[PDB]
């Protein structure tokens, strides 16, 4: 699927946290919540990049398995 | 053809109107000499002109169009004025007095680019100008304050100018101080410092940074685009 | 499974009625929403692995592998249809050649 | 086939008798109804510009029933005073 | 560190006390800085006092805000140092300011005359031969034009322009698609001296 | 006593959009300056094989970032030099670790985050970002551990 | 002379051109009355004028020349504008709306007198201006600074104005404050003061003295001559 | 290096398919591929124009003399 970068996922998480009935929380740098959000975002980015690489590998392997052409 | 000695325009042979004084760099004549030659030849006293850019002694460096006004065609003691407009729209005025030629006065010009109330704490905020900053050579930034203490019951400063040349810096730095309070035996007037840093890009401006030495709200409130051509 | 079901069994799972502001509930809701959106994306990834439903860049990859590249201002459906049809040239027959001329016309 | 229009044909909204009479007839075609719904409770979370504007769900807002900080839902911290604390502005803003 | 009026409380609970507050903000909580940075800055200060040296002269040319691309050149007959600004090549007022300001670190005699870099433009009408009847498109045309323009911009302004290199850059694309490129406007290998600089211009790709 | 360097890396190392979270400053470390001069002047030994098909091999040179965004390409070089500088001292000749400080690695990570965020827009070149994110957390461990190492040694 | 109802110029008895309005202090008439009288006597609506210096209600104190513009010669409800130039090349503009006269709007003027980069540590150095300082009543001194500590990553200030009335002081003194650093990381915002003292002599200016609180070069970079006539 | 250039050119001459002109651009790009920086420029004396090969011609033999400037 479409590739999502860290900054977009982090902004979306921040917006969900703010809209989720939470005004006390802050997302300044150095905070624990901001670091956890960034880490989760980077994990999702890694997952999307590995998914795209697996899709490419899958296409190649299906084309190999298809026909008898190797 | 017989009225042109009074009139602002020449008449070409096809009956088309034009200027009675044209001055080109190829003519190898100063603006001053071209005027003297023109009065000597025609006996005109008020007339329009084109001067090509790079003509020596021209009101301005660019090509210009303008009006020369005088009441008496005496080139041996000439008295008169001109008003000239450049290809960029700059205005210049000048005069000749007993044939001596005065230094050309260039008028500055301005446009209000933005107004409002942007707090010094609003760092990383961007707002639209009414024009592109590249149409200016200088900028005034305005700031409106409250001092820490009250002096004779008031803490307002009025709205303070900061004028800059547009040198291409990534920050333009409004910075300064106040003295505030009334001096008692137990309590001297306090001193404070302030800063706000701004940047410009095309038709937009950004509040980059600040410092405040009290809990009140300080604001950027006007941006004026200035030309001193 | 989903992030709610596995998370530490003593933590809350629903809005508090004592107060309106719940940072706990905000965090868990945000993480749940993100990981369920990722789950939806991953289920939709199955369609891109098949030529029958591949779209945009994956259809382009399929075409490039089959040698049928995308014509300028060509939508996905016609481009997929031409890619599939391209295998069935049956070249050499007179009626094949007539079909190829009708396509070219 | 000669026709009359019947514009601001009125009922001060009879929510008990909902059949609101268009007494000019036979009606060829309807054009508009407009009237006074109440927002019973809307979150206007405060925007950043202290002592000034925040924006409503409506530009057609014309009468502000209640404005209040929430101790919890409707349970009020401060209920604000109209023209003193906030005012209505724009027909589109609670405005401090 | 804390701003004024932040404590507001005392832990000893003696009811005589009404209120407490710090009249001035605390700013004496200095951070911990290792001596490495101190030593570095001291050494930098000590090296900046050198006079009549290539590196010191170069450093001294950096004080002007518009002087960015300083390049050092040496010649006994007439030493020269070249510099330019981002807005353009060089102005007269800036050049005079550079001449006058560099004297603080020049050697004796001041036998310098700085000239502004002589920009030159390149125009190419290249014909490009492609053996692929599907990838043929204005996308490839635009990509090759961008590549050529960037390569022209990527030159180190010292005899870097040659037709062979341009051919090799064009042939960096896979040879399955690219077959032949025939330059026609480049009739010789342009080798600007160290005074001038060669840069991109109007650059065309026509397909064949 | 220096391991010979690959031809690729040696060629690579010898020479608007803006992100809201992290921004660069184009500042080089003292240790990175000294290495750059060493490679510029002295003829370091170099290898002849290119078996290792990783790192800048067909990834940093294959991408179009070199021609499209040369400024961004200048950030990547700085990170490589700063990444190659720290690896230089620890493996061999530790005498040069005296010039490194905390701020040297701090600015490098900020430069890493900015170029990494920009590369996230491109969908083709995510392979480069894959290594940069792993390298990003590597610099942070040095950042939070370098002041202890010098005092210990 | 059958055209003189429209001409910017009169036709004198010899056929020489001149202004259709000449206003002298010997006439004992205000500029406003001289304009009204001229329109009443001629029915002209757009015409040139000379006003001697010392005429009451004149656009300016000095002798001046200008153009008056209107579309309708109704002196009982005059609508129109004027543009005037003085013997010093000053410019003045104004209007009449319904035979009410607006206050005259004198333009300021300027010239760039010097640009470059002189280090604050070059005290006793003198440089040329483009003009004699005695042609100006006001001066703007521009200075460009690099602060003691970085703000968000930057230490540049932009290029800052300092405007002085030319009271014949032996040293005009730029002095002020930059807030430097940020109250962040673990660092106070180190305030710095500065001074530079400068002087002017005919077509030259001298950097007389300076006071700086850090190890970075600070500069004088522009000098503008201002007239507010 | 001379021997290596001779062997590279001779190898380029072999492993070439039938019915293709003796393109010189690909030859120079192939020999410059060895080192972009070390190798500066390459020129030729007589085969500057592409030699058109017939359907039954293959360009495989050829003696290579290197003349360094």
């Amino acid at each position: 699927m479409k590739t999502r970068k860290l900054t977009n996922i982090l902004s979306k998480l921040i917006d969900k946290t703010m809209a989720g009935t939470s005004k006390i929380t802050d997302f300044t740098p150095g905070s624990a919540s901001r670091s956890l959000l960034e880490a989760v975002s980077l994990e999702i980015e890694q997952f999307y990049i590995l998914t795209k690489e697996n899709i490419d590998w899958g296409i190649q392997e299906g084309i190999i398995e298809a026909f008898d052409f190797q | 053809k017989d009225m042109e000695k009074y009139l602002l325009s020449s008449i070409r042979d096809d009956g088309s109107a034009s200027f009675p004084l044209l001055v080109y760099t190829s003519d190898s004549k100063t603006f001053q000499q071209a005027i003297i030659d023109h009065i000597d030849r025609t006996g005109q006293t008020t007339f329009t002109f084109y001067v090509q850019g790079g003509v020596s002694g021209s009101p301005m460096s660019n090509s210009c169009r303008g009006l020369f006004m005088s009441d008496t065609p005496n080139t041996s003691s000439l008295h008169g004025v001109y008003n000239a407009i450049g290809t960029d729209g700059r205005n210049v005025t000048g005069s000749v007095v007993g044939s001596n030629w005065t230094s050309p006065k260039t008028s500055p010009s301005h446009k209000e680019l933005w107004t409002g109330a942007q707090s010094f704490l609003s760092t990383g905020t961007t707002k639209n100008l009414s024009d592109d900053i590249s149409n200016y050579s200088y900028v005034e930034v305005y700031t409106t304050h409250k001092t820490t203490e009250k002096t004779k019951g008031n803490d307002n400063t009025g709205t303070i100018c900061h004028k800059f040349y547009l040198d291409g810096s990534g920050t333009y730095v409004c910075s300064g101080t106040f003295v505030s309070g009334d001096r008692t035996d137990t309590k001297p007037p306090i001193t404070e410092f302030y800063r706000v840093g701004v940047s410009f890009k095309g038709s937009t401006w950004t509040l980059v940074d600040s410092a405040v030495q009290n809990s009140k709200t300080q604001y950027v409130t006007r941006i004026i685009g200035i030309n001193m051509p | 499974a989903n992030f709610l079901k596995n998370l530490h069994p003593l933590l809350r799972r629903d809005r508090n009625k004592k107060d309106n502001q719940d940072p706990n509930f905000a965090l868990i809701d945000a993480l749940n929403e993100e990981m369920n959106q990722v789950e939806k994306d991953a289920i939709e990834s199955k369609l891109q692995s098949s030529l029958k439903t591949s779209t945009s860049e994956y259809l382009d990859k399929f075409g490039d592998w089959f040698g049928v590249y995308r014509k300028t201002d060509e939508k996905d459906d016609v481009y997929r249809a031409r890619i599939i049809k391209y295998l069935l040239l049956k070249r050499g027959t007179n009626n094949a050649i007539i079909d190829a001329i009708k396509d070219y016309l | 086939y000669d026709l009359g229009t019947a514009e601001n044909e009125s009922t001060i909204f009879n929510k008990s008798n909902n059949s609101i009479s268009l007494a000019n007839s036979p009606v060829k075609e309807i054009r508009r109804v407009t009237g006074q719904v109440l927002i019973e409770k809307e979150r206007v979370t405060r925007g950043a510009q202290g002592d000034g504007q925040d924006f409503l769900s409506n530009n057609t807002a014309f009468e502000i029933v209640k404005v209040w900080t929430e101790t919890s839902p409707g349970v009020t911290t401060k209920e604000y005073k109209q023209g003193e604390d906030f005012r209505l502005t724009d027909g589109q803003t609670i405005d401090w | 560190n804390v701003p004024e009026g932040t404590i507001n409380t005392i832990a000893s609970g003696s009811s005589l006390i009404r209120s407490v507050n710090n009249e001035y903000s605390f700013n004496t909580g200095t951070k911990e800085e290792s001596q490495e940075d101190f030593k570095r800055r001291f050494h930098s200060f000590v090296e900046s006092r050198g006079r009549a040296t290539n590196k010191s002269v170069r450093y001294g040319a950096l004080q002007i805000p518009d002087v960015e691309g300083v390049y050092v050149y040496e010649e006994t007959g007439h030493i020269t140092v070249f510099a330019h600004d981002r807005n353009g090549n060089l102005s007269d007022t800036l050049k005079e300011d550079i001449i006058d300001a560099l004297q603080d670190y020049r050697p004796s005699g001041i036998m310098l005359d700085v000239t502004g870099v002589e920009k030159e433009e390149v125009n190419v009408s290249a014909t490009v031969t492609i053996s692929n009847k599907s990838r043929i498109g204005d996308t490839l045309q635009k990509h090759i034009e961008s590549v050529i323009r960037s390569y022209l911009n990527n030159l180190k302004t010292s005899d870097d322009l040659i037709i062979t290199d341009l051919i090799q850059a064009i042939m960096n694309i896979d040879d399955v698609l690219i077959y032949d490129v025939s330059f026609d406007n480049l009739d010789e290998n342009i080798i600007v001296p160290p005074q001038g600089i060669i840069r991109a211009g109007e650059i065309k790709v026509e397909l064949k | 006593n220096f391991i010979p360097q690959p031809q690729g890396l040696l060629r690579f190392l010898n020479t608007s959009f803006v992100s809201k979270f992290y921004t660069p400053q184009l500042q080089l470390s003292e240790l990175a300056k000294k290495v750059l001069t060493n490679i510029k002047t002295d003829d370091i030994p170099v290898l002849e094989r290119e078996f290792n098909d990783n790192t800048i091999i067909h990834k940093a040179n294959d991408t179009l970032l070199k021609v499209q965004a040369p400024r961004m390409y200048m950030i990547l070089q700085s990170i490589v030099l700063e990444a190659y500088a720290i690896v230089n001292c620890f493996v061999e000749n530790p005498s040069s670790l005296k010039y490194l400080t905390e701020e040297d690695v701090s600015i490098t990570r900020e430069n890493l985050n900015y170029v990494a965020d920009y590369l996230g827009n491109y969908d083709d070149y995510n392979s480069v970002v894959l290594d940069l994110r792993d390298l990003d957390l590597c610099f942070s461990a040095i950042e939070l551990q370098l002041p202890l190492i010098k005092k210990e040694a």
